[PDB]
């Protein structure tokens, strides 16, 4: 358990993914090209669970950047840290996929994934002991969404006993490109109820809520989005990232966070949210407070099944476990009391930049149905019109496909709802 | 990669290619004998403007688009014009006898004729791009060339292209300036025969922009010259996406597939502002919220009907120039808060908006002011059927009595296709009704 391999794909997938290997990079002392400046070991010890090490101790992402069209991977190409990614693990199409899941999965996306799939190979091939994969990508579009989770099957083929871990941005009408993503997004939550052992649901209605309510954007662009996200992906990582005793790899957090198979779907959380002092007991607090939650599902409406709390900066780790002792002990009827100390916490010495303690939120609550009912709502009063179909049946997709996509989010929901009540 | 090729048919078509070409190459800076200082690459590129143009070694950017006409008199003028060096003689293509106001004559007895060799010149243009995403085509609906050649065009660019994308800019008849009383004929033909070959149409009702020429800039009595110019302004708002490159900006396919919700429900309403003189336009800066607003006065349409009595399935905007999202995000509230924008129950209400930052330009001369900002809607209502039920009673009318008919028949053509035209026609007409009903 050490080597994960990164692949971001389609525009949603890449923006946030780049903006991740930049971030991380700093955390890490990696800069643009690749050698290494910080001041401390902490900084290296698990450095390889992420990078390759090059010659001339050059550090390089075990990252594969994916899309079916180059624009935005000419953008990342272009970017601040463009150059560290290796130059070959660029894998991309010219057709696009025009928002559209049938293209990705089926037609356009089925073309290239061969090519994608060599790339992870070669990146499997040099891991002394690969623990699996992270994606990112968004559900809402055609090359994330629908060639996303056709990557997921053929790696899961290939790779049936590693772990599979997701960043899924969710769509939402307030933050919305085009009507026809609550069907990409119902397509491709099936495929993840199946091929994932860990989703983190970032939605973007939950994000944009966040800019303007708290951050006080007037006009949240992508970008101001894409700073909460890539905090959160910092936060949420650092346990695989830093030495530490928690959850320290992909399937020891799977253990921790998913008690059926199916229910594998996060809400997370940060603080403090940013766009000059804070407590342990006001991180702990702002950390469970909805408002920080990135998925737009209220927790107080459902019950924690397991929940993983990150705390990053030098503080007192005696107050840190008091605290975490107090919101349990004062919010009790939100644990499930059939899972006794379903929350775990870990404390890791350094800061994310620009702050001096900060923490992350990993929340397995039955709540999630929320966002997925969602979903679900926009999905049928579309389809119970069969609107906008023709798009897909273009592609060689049926009807019965949409029907069966809907049946399992349903079930899903009907499954949480189980645990809710239990 | 991404290139589209335009085809110009008939008189219409081509006399608003001549103002379209005109206006893009004003837009991108290219001058009438083709060089465009400006581009640094000699010869080829992968710039946004070689969507639409394609390079000589020489530094010519020639316009990816074939002109067709039965007749030559119209296509003389380009040959013979302004911009005669911008395009390759083989790009301008003409018969000597034209379909005479007859469908049947364009679509059989005369565009037979020249049907393989347009469609050689096509294949031409095609073979020269290494991404082609689909063609534009222009064309009246009331001419013999504009309505028959067009769909014989059509029929046959599906057989040899497959599914690749093609867009109608269609002009729909008005009597102020139409030249045959058998243009519902026409356009009842062109439009059933055309149908399963299009996946989008924008409809430009001559008497739309007759009247916008009237009211708006003031125009006693407007000419081909004064409507093809508005009208090119408005064709331009629909491209730029495609010919420009920006933070914000949204590719046409996009919009399209919020525009298209069922294959044959396929023919938005555009709505453009603003539309003022250099006059009224001096000391007078329209504001983002006031040309957003201007949009849902029907007196902006290009198509005459009223959406306020019907449902949107879609509404998008498209700006350009000097537009940011905070502005255009509080004109939309505003308009939600005070208008009859009355969405279908299956369909999201939010507006799909695209910003390109390059500013309009007006063509020397002309009657528009040069505005530092512009719009198009493009939305998809209920409403637009309306021109058709208008053309379909006219149609009626005279069929009815079998009025002309045998000069069509005199041509090859049977009854039936008549009346097979006309009940797709009635389907159609259904089809919007229907999509209107709210979901049980
Ligand atoms: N807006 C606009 N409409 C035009 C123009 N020229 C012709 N029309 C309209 O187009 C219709 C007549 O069809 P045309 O395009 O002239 O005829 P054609 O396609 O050349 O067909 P044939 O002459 O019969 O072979 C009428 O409704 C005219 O008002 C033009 O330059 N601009
Ligand atoms: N948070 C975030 N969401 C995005 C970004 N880009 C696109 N999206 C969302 O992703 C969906 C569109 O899919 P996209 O990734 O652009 O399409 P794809 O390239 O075919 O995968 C919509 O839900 C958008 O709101 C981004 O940079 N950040
Ligand atoms: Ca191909
Ligand atoms: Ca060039
Ligand atoms: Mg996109
Ligand atoms: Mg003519």
């Amino acid at each position: 358990m050490r080597e994960i391999v990164h692949i971001q794909a389609g525009q949603c997938g890449n923006q946030i993914g780049a903006k991740f290997w930049e971030v991380i990079s700093d955390e890490h002392g990696i800069d643009p090209t690749g050698s290494y400046h910080g001041d401390s070991d902490l900084q290296l010890e698990r450095i390889n669970v992420y990078y390759n090490e090059a010659t001339g101790n050059k550090y390089v992402p075990r990252a594969i950047l994916v899309d079916l069209e180059p624009g935005t991977m000419d953008s990342v190409r272009s970017g601040p840290f463009g150059q560290i990614f290796r130059p070959d693990n660029f894998v991309f199409g010219q057709s696009g996929a025009g928002n559209n899941w049938a293209k990705g999965h089926y037609t356009e996306g089925a073309e290239l994934v061969d090519s994608v799939l060599d790339v992870v190979r070669k990146e499997s091939e040099s891991c002394d002991c690969l623990q699996g994969f992270q994606l990112t990508h968004s559900l809402g579009g055609g090359t994330g969404s629908g060639m996303g989770t056709l990557l997921i099957s053929k790696i899961r083929e290939e790779y049936p006993d590693r772990i599979m871990n997701t960043f899924s941005v969710m769509p939402s009408p307030k933050v919305s490109d085009t009507v026809v993503e609550p069907y990409n997004a119902t397509l491709s939550v099936h495929q993840l109820v199946e091929n994932t052992d860990e989703t983190y649901c970032i939605d973007n209605e939950a994000l944009y809520d966040i800019c303007f309510r708290t951050l006080k954007l007037t006009t949240p662009t992508y970008g101001d989005l894409n700073h909460l996200v890539s905090a959160t992906m910092s936060g949420v990582t650092t346990c695989l990232r830093f030495p530490g005793q928690l959850n320290a790899d992909l399937r020891k957090l799977a253990v921790n966070m998913v008690p059926f198979p199916r229910l594998h779907f996060f809400m997370p959380g940060f603080a403090p949210l940013t766009s000059r002092a804070l407590t342990v007991p006001e991180l702990t607090q702002q950390m469970f407070d909805s408002k920080n939650m990135m998925a737009a599902c209220d927790p107080r409406h459902g019950r924690y099944l397991t929940v993983a709390a990150i705390f990053r900066g030098r503080m007192s780790m005696k107050e840190v476990d008091e605290q975490m002792l107090n919101v349990q002990n004062k919010n009790s009827s939100y644990f499930v009391e059939w899972i006794p100390n379903n929350v775990k916490t870990a404390v890791c010495d350094i800061p994310p930049r620009g702050l001096k303690m900060s923490a992350t939120f990993i929340g397995n609550s039955t709540a999630i149905q929320e966002l997925f009912k969602r979903i679900s709502e926009q999905f049928t009063a579309m389809f119970r019109r069969k609107a906008f179909l023709h798009w897909y049946t273009g592609e060689g997709m049926d009807e019965m496909e949409f029907t069966e996509a809907e049946s399992n989010m349903n079930d899903l929901v009907s499954e949480y709802q189980q645990y809710q009540d239990a | 990669m991404r290139e589209c090729i335009s085809i110009h048919v008939g008189q219409a078509g081509v006399q608003i290619g001549n103002a379209c070409w005109e206006l893009y190459c004003l837009e991108h800076g290219i001058q009438p004998d083709g060089q465009m200082p400006s581009d640094k690459t000699i010869g080829g590129g992968d710039d946004s403007f070689n969507t639409f143009f394609s390079e000589t070694g020489a530094g010519k950017h020639v316009p990816r688009a074939v002109f067709v006409d039965l007749e030559p008199t119209v296509i003389d003028e380009v040959r013979t014009g302004t911009y005669r060096q911008l395009f390759h003689p083989e790009q301008l293509i003409t018969g000597k006898e034209d379909a005479a106001n007859n469908y049947a004559r364009g679509h059989y007895t005369i565009g037979k004729e020249i049907i393989d060799l347009v469609l050689d010149r096509i294949r031409k243009l095609a073979d020269q791009c290494t991404g082609l995403q689909g063609f534009l085509v222009f064309h009246s609906f009331g001419g013999g060339t504009g309505s028959g050649f067009t769909s014989l065009l059509m029929e046959r660019l599906s057989v040899d292209y497959g599914k690749k994308s093609k867009l109608e800019f269609s002009i729909y008849p008005a009597p102020q300036v139409s030249t045959a009383v058998v243009e519902p004929y026409n356009s009842i033909l062109t439009t059933h025969t055309t149908l399963e070959h299009s996946d989008c149409a924008f409809m430009v009702d001559n008497e739309a922009i007759y009247d916008i020429c009237r009211r708006n800039l003031d125009i006693e009595r407007p000419t081909y010259t004064n409507l093809n110019r508005l009208i090119s302004q408005i064709v331009s708002s629909i491209t730029a996406s495609l010919r420009f490159d920006g933070a914000l900006n949204v590719d046409l396919t996009e919009f399209q597939t919020n525009l298209v919700p069922y294959p044959r429900i396929h023919f938005p309403l555009a709505t453009y502002a603003p539309v003022i003189s250099a006059e009224k336009a001096y000391h007078e800066q329209l504001s983002v919220a006031e040309i957003t607003n201007a949009c849902f006065e029907p007196a902006n349409q290009m198509v005459k009907c009223d959406p306020r009595h019907g449902k949107y399935m879609a509404c998008c905007l498209l700006y350009r120039g000097d537009v940011v999202p905070k502005d255009v995000n509080a004109a939309i509230a505003t308009i939600k808060t005070k208008r009859s924008i009355q969405f279908v129950d299956w369909c999201p209400t939010g507006f799909k908006v695209g910003i390109n930052y390059q500013p309009p330009t007006v063509v020397p001369g002309g009657d528009l002011a040069k505005v530092q900002r512009a719009v198009c809607m493009l939305s998809n209502t209920t409403a637009i059927a309306e021109a058709w039920a208008r053309l379909d009673h006219k149609f009626d009318l005279m069929y009815a009595k079998r009025a002309f008919v045998h000069w069509y028949v005199g041509e090859g053509m049977e009854e039936g296709e008549f009346s097979e035209a006309r009940e797709d026609m009635a389907a159609l007409e259904k089809d919007y009704e229907e999509v209107g009903v709210d979901s049980v």
